[PDB]
RNA sequence: GGUUGCGGCCAUAUCUACCAGAAAGCACCGUUUCCCGUCCGAUCAACUGUAGUUAAGCUGGUAAGAGCCUGACCGAGUAGUGUAGUGGGUGACCAUACGCGAAACUCAGGUGCUGCAAUCU
RNA sequence: AAGCGUUCAUAGCGACAUUGCUUUUUGAUUCUUCGAUGUCGGCUCUUCCUAUCAUACCGAAGCAGAAUUCGGUAAGCGUUGGAUUGUUCACCCACUAAUAGGGAACGUGAGCUGGGUUUAGACCGUCGUGAGACAGGUUAGUUUUACCCUACUGAUGAAU
RNA sequence: GAAAUCUCCAGUAGAACAAAAGGGUAAAAGCCCCCUUGAUUUUGAUUUUCAGUGUGAAUACAAACCAUGAAAGUGUGGCC
RNA sequence: ACUAAUCGAACCAUCUAGUAGCUGGUUCCUGCCGAAGUUUCCCUCAGGAUAGCAGAAGCUCGUAUCAGUUUUAUGAGGUAAAGCGAAUGAUUAGAGGUUCCGGGGUCACCUUGACCUAUUCUCAAACUUUAAAUAUGUAAGAAGUCCUUGUUACUUAAUUGAACGUGGACAUUUGAAUGAAGAGCUUUUAGUGGGCCAUUUUUGGUAAGCAGAACUGGCGAUGCGGGAUGAACCGAACGUAGAGUUAAGGUGCCGGAAUACACGCUCAUCAGACACCACAAAAGGUGUUAGUUCAUCUAGACAGCCGGACGGUGGCCAUGGAAGUCGGAAUCCGCUAAGGAGUGUGUAACAACUCACCGGCCGAAUGAACUAGCCCUGAAAAUGGAUGGCGCUCAAGCGUGUUACCUAUACUCUACCGUCAGGGUUGAUAUGAUGCCCUGACGAGUAGGCAGGCGUGGAGGUCAGUGACGAAGC
RNA sequence: GACGUAAGUCAAGGAUGCUGGCAUAAUGGUUAUAUGCCGCCCGUCUUGAAACACGGACCAAGGAGUCUAACGUCUAUGCGAGUGUUUGGGUGUAAAACCCAUACGCGUAAUGAAAGUGAACGUAGGUUGGGGCCUCGCAAGAGGUGCACAAUCGACCGAU
RNA sequence: CGUGAAAUUGUUGAAAGGGAAGGGCAUUUGAUCAGACAGGCCAGCAUCAGUUUUGGUGGCA
């Protein structure tokens, strides 16, 4: 017998592969597995782990988010890398001429980047031209901005959204939510 | 609690700034080994002085061998022991060749005749009596008679074999 | 039935010390507290306002708020399987500086003094404290100290 | 039909299998419960020093 | 070093009895017009430091003093207590091993120290 | 062992205290049984225990004899017939050597009986407005099955 | 008079503080006198019970308006 | 009561698969993880919600904010103990002083009650001047330390402070030990919300295999070796095997392993061979053993049973009669190496038998009160029976000591299976990259969760699959 | 790594060498039996089941978490500030497949009971961290930039 | 009257049977049965490596 200090036979709790059965994503994982192992560049290990993520773990990255990151000092000429979907954003009116490598582009995002003078490439093209991720800038979309995150941590005084179907008056704006009706939160 | 040895254990309190070089007390301890010897020394030093193993030290451990191991002596052992209902002092008189063998005999004797374990025995003193007729017990005085002789009737002979063909004798 | 009032089971906790009743001396009122100070909580039974609950008797916390005649203290309280941050408003009569912070604040001062002295020469001057070490070997003499001690004493009735 | 009333048996074993956690301190704690007069002035103090570095570092 | 004012710790400072105290200060003391308060200038208020007294207050000393304070290989590593045994004992309980460890008791010593300002043969 | 016992604590007793045993009392518990172990008593029959009533042999006495009392070995052998009561318990008559105490699922209901409790009928007293209540009285009230296995009592029987 | 009013000495609280008990309090938290309404307005924060929900009770504030006092200060009901 | 074998509301059909917090059942395998009977609330107590325990999905990072542990430093507490010539409240006993309602007693009182003063015996869960042990809070640094000066409507008499800052300096001994198995964080949901047992603390109760708490360890949920037997005790927790070594317990035989060695104790006409545990007490015993204290004895001590049983004396009263022995009273020495107003047995009573006290005979140790080991008495229940059984007596019993030996699914080594983790592997990896391979660790499990697979009916595709030369079934 | 001057050898990152018999029931497997030791009847409720708790005489077949509306979390897929062809219409090899307009649902705006109002002082802010990237470095590191995310102080919108 | 299971039964054959029977580990005996000659089966010895056990003897403190 052994006085076990930790739980035995514990899985790491991290994805070692994508749950997706997309054959082309498996080829991207196959390419970046080799790069993460045959290079010491930390960029390849980050990209390989990002290729495993689920859909909510890779939120879309706006072209406006891409353009704001290119306003950083000394970042005006870097290859923006988005392991996920790059969406369009009409609220911006000045996009720069830069190169974006992404897993997926929307039709509007591809049009806006190309029209500005830039170029849209895939992750395998990124690997050929930047094997160690030279002059790259990984961008991640907002993960806690999901609508399900609103209801996480519900409870008194927590200030979270209740899980509700119909909103308005007569739907949870009474006893428990105001001092004139019993108590508040 | 094996074949006993006698130990010359000297210990003292830890010296302080106010009173360095303490009085450096010594005891004679019967114990199976030095680990028990130090433990017994601290135990008896708890009965006498305001000290303990944490606030003191042992400066010397020395085995004491019999000066004349192969001459038969009469020993007077004072002992204080706890019975089931009280503490008693008694005096035993032992005839053997060493203090360790006499003390071993008394531990066997007190366990056999009084059910007093080594746990509840305090060896007050082991002192050889130099002269005959200063001995007080008849069970040892009877062996100090002139030209002592005695037989051993009914000799029991051990047989390696499980069967014997002779129906043997107990002559001696 | 059962009674679980605010000051229940505090018959001896909130007693004053023997021959130490009466008015609180002025030292407690002249001590200056600041945010970040580490303070010990010990309620004064003579002062019934700003008085801590019986749980925080003997607890040590950090000052987060300084007020007119009171001090806000942060205490971590174990509820269930985790600790919870707690915030008390206590008058200065019920708190005092925990002296543990002052020796540590002198050790850091003495550490910097030793390091500054060691800067010019003599590196590795053992800034860290060490536990009590096993004693080194030494010689003990018997000049005036010849060992002499008796055996265990016999059992006397003493009554 | 009488039953057990109360026992803290197994309650410390249960509380320790997930390893009782300290409250995860941070730099810059919440100013909740701090004196409003100090807090009102600290808003004006932080605004001025933010302008001081802005005027100098630029 | 005495004394005064404001203090810190709050009897080593308290309490009882008896003695000393130059100088200064403090004090008792003298007075009732005004401000003020009373049954009562006793207290409280004001006025003159003048008519006086260290008698008291105050301060210090004296006491195999009470109390208090400090320390002790004084009691005592005792009572107690954490841990251990397929230890003892019918049991009540007890012993041992590895640790921690008192109170009363008995002795010895001591009887305020000190901060800021002012003042004094 | 303070006293009683004419004197004498212990022949026989025995205060004030105190140590036990038993599980035939009654309490206390709720572990088993609520897809049910037939809930009182008696009759019948066997066996067991000893804390022995008688009987055998003894020891002690405030044992002269007779009769008694105390104690030992001892459960081998016996311990009854009746009035009243459903009774267990009790009480009385009488005989006797003696009318001792208990256990065995408070032995024993596919052994019986069914007086009692304890369904449904009915009456009384008290209580309740009432329906009804009462370990209060009173009367009437279905007692099933073995042909299996074991056990027991008897009866055959292969193989040597 | 053991005692009805007056006087002095001792008195560490052996009294009193609405109501149980515990704690606390002596130029007071008790007694008497004077003034008074902070037992008021507007919110958040905190403690106990606790799920860190509610209710009750309480704590320190902030922004007002007041009470009292020479003043510092105290006061957001009852010494806790 | 009866109303078609149906009656305290018939029968038939439908609503109706009426509801059920209640009972029963709930169907393949393997792998990994793995509980709770507890918090709060509820017309709640056989239920549910809530928090906790558990699984799964993971996410952000990569050795840290850390820890069912210690040390150092600094707090807190009022239980164990202790105390009552310290407070409160109980409590025993006298002393000394004193004065009033207290004592008949001056008309100032040996033979008094309170009260005071100094002592004395004993106590407290709801007493306390003290006061542990165990447990418990905090701190031991880069979110740190120091220097200089910037903001503010706060604050100060006043940049005096407060808080947050600019700039500069400090480094692996960066500010104790040990460890760290990755660390932190989130979502979601199962089961559970009857508990019970053991040590220690502890309440009610005479007690209980009783009822109720605290901490911990267990059983439940768990097999294995041992306690014959047993949920909980001891030991040790479990993939499939081999070898070795052991734990607890044992080694006469059943039964593996010494009828081993050593010192003693015990003889039971109810021996003993009981950790939990399956019982025995007070009180006793010239049974036997060991010991404590006191006294006597070689100048011949205790006993053995040899001699003397003395003056007043037949001691006073009285007993029908008491003379050494009915009682009251007595107990003086005339004394001797030595004989009492006699230790007893006695007579009407004496008398007489016989002794403490003393020797012409001895010869070595003796006497008393006790202490505790074993054994014995105390010690009585019912079918025949249980140190487990047989049996065991310088033990095969009891106490103690020393070795050797036996064997658990435990430990060590190796193999094989699986799981987890960390890695390697692309210029033909000499084509399986969810593949091949290297390295290390790990494996119990109810309720429950997840994963990988097996099997059945039918459906799309494929094998131009099988088959009257035999399909399916059995 | 060892020995040896070296070649080379070795017990140095896991067994080789030599020899015999048989080549079949010989070893082995399966099965019946015997022997040694062990092994209580499953399921269930339960703190506790072999239980003197309950269901089960046997066998075959049938036999119990399904479907639907709405929804939470997570995952996969398409598109993405949009998304959803299938109410319908067109078409068809005809319940299939293919094509499509306008609406509508949800989302892109909140807040208040409501009347209403309605989201940039700033490089969409400041501070502390933060993977990755860039520059200088043999490296350790230093500096710059710092998405997601965590804490905090602000700013804006609605209510008061 | 397709096939034609099981429970249960008859006959035949085989086996075992002192108050159940059934089962687990291992082997004996009886029965029955699969594959391999271009190494298959069971063994013996020597020299080694790994893990152990049991001795003999040497030199030191
Ligand atoms: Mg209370
Ligand atoms: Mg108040
Ligand atoms: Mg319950
Ligand atoms: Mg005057
Ligand atoms: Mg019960
Ligand atoms: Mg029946
Ligand atoms: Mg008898
Ligand atoms: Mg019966
Ligand atoms: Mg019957
Ligand atoms: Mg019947
Ligand atoms: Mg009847
Ligand atoms: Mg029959
Ligand atoms: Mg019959
Ligand atoms: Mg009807
Ligand atoms: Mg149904
Ligand atoms: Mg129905
Ligand atoms: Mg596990
Ligand atoms: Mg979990
Ligand atoms: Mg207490
Ligand atoms: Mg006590
Ligand atoms: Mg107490
Ligand atoms: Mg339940
Ligand atoms: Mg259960
Ligand atoms: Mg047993
Ligand atoms: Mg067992
Ligand atoms: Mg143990
Ligand atoms: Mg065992
Ligand atoms: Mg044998
Ligand atoms: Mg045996
Ligand atoms: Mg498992
Ligand atoms: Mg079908
Ligand atoms: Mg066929
Ligand atoms: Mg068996
Ligand atoms: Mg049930
Ligand atoms: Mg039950
Ligand atoms: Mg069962
Ligand atoms: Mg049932
Ligand atoms: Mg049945
Ligand atoms: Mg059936
Ligand atoms: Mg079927
Ligand atoms: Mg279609
Ligand atoms: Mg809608
Ligand atoms: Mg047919
Ligand atoms: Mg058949
Ligand atoms: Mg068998
Ligand atoms: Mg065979």
């Amino acid at each position: 017998g052994i006085d076990h200090t930790s739980k035995q036979h514990k899985r790491s709790g991290h994805r070692t592969a994508p749950k997706s059965d997309n054959v082309y994503l498996k080829l991207l994982v196959k390419l970046y597995t080799f790069l993460a192992r045959r290079t010491d560049a930390p960029f390849n290990k980050v990209v390989l782990k990002a290729l495993f993520l689920s859909k909510i773990n890779r939120p879309p990255v706006s072209v406006s988010r891409i353009a704001r990151a290119l306003k950083q000092e000394g970042a005006a000429n870097k290859t923006v890398v988005v392991v996920g979907t790059v969406t369009d954003d009409a609220r911006i009116f000045e996009f720069p001429k830069t190169t974006v490598a992404a897993l997926r582009f929307t039709a509007g995002a591809r049009a806006k980047i190309v029209k500005a003078g830039g170029e849209c490439i895939t992750l395998d093209q990124l690997a050929v031209r930047a094997p160690k991720g030279q002059n790259t800038l990984i961008l991640r979309g907002p993960r806690n901005s999901r609508e399900a995150v609103r209801h996480f941590g519900m409870g008194p005084h927590k200030g979270k959204a209740p899980r509700i179907l119909s909103t308005g008056r007569k739907f949870e704006r009474a006893r428990g939510r105001r001092r004139s009706k019993g108590f508040k939160v | 609690m094996a074949h006993f040895k006698e130990y010359q254990v000297i210990g003292r309190r830890l010296p302080t700034e106010s009173v360095p070089e303490p009085k450096l007390f010594r005891m004679r301890i019967f114990a199976s080994n030095e680990v028990i010897a130090k433990s017994r020394y601290w135990y008896f030093l708890q009965k006498l002085h305001k000290v303990k193993k944490a606030s003191g030290e042992i400066v010397s451990i020395n085995q004491i061998n019999e000066a004349h191991p192969t001459k038969v002596k009469n020993f007077g052992v004072w002992v204080r022991y706890d019975s089931r209902s009280g503490t008693h002092n008694m005096y035993k008189e032992i005839r053997d060749v060493s203090r360790v063998a006499a003390v071993e005999t008394l531990y066997q004797d007190m366990a056999a005749r009084h059910r007093a374990r080594f746990r509840s025995i305090h060896i007050l003193k082991v002192a050889e009596i130099e002269k005959t007729a200063d001995v007080k017990r008849q069970y040892v005085k009877q062996f100090l008679t002139k030209d002592l002789k005695f037989p051993l009737p009914h000799r029991v002979q051990k047989s390696t074999k499980t069967f014997s063909y002779k129906r043997p004798s107990t002559f001696y | 039935g059962k009674s679980h009032g605010y000051r229940s089971r505090t018959r001896y906790m909130f007693q004053r010390d023997f021959r130490k009743h009466g008015a609180v001396h002025l030292s407690t009122y002249l001590k200056v507290y600041k945010v970040g100070d580490i303070v010990d909580i010990k309620a004064n039974g003579s002062i019934q306002k700003g008085m801590p609950h019986k749980f925080y008797q003997g607890k040590t916390g950090v000052v987060y708020n300084v007020t007119k005649s009171s001090v806000g203290v942060i205490i971590n309280k174990m509820v269930g399987n985790r600790y919870l941050e707690k915030r008390l408003n206590l008058r200065v009569e019920h708190i005092k500086h925990s002296k543990c912070r002052q020796e540590f604040l002198e050790r850091v001062k003495a550490n910097a003094a030793k390091r500054a002295e060691a800067k010019a020469q003599g590196v590795a001057v053992q800034l860290k404290r060490q536990p009590a070490q096993p004693r080194e070997s030494r010689i003990v003499s018997t000049e005036g100290n010849v060992p002499q001690t008796l055996a265990p004493v016999p059992y006397e009735t003493f009554i | 039909a009488k039953s057990k009333n109360h026992t803290a048996h197994n309650q410390t074993r249960k509380a320790h299998r997930n390893g009782i956690k300290k409250p995860k301190t941070y730099k810059y704690p919440s100013l909740k419960g701090v004196d409003p007069k100090f807090r009102r002035n600290h808003k004006h103090a932080l605004h001025g020093t933010a302008k001081a570095l802005a005027a100098a570092k630029k």
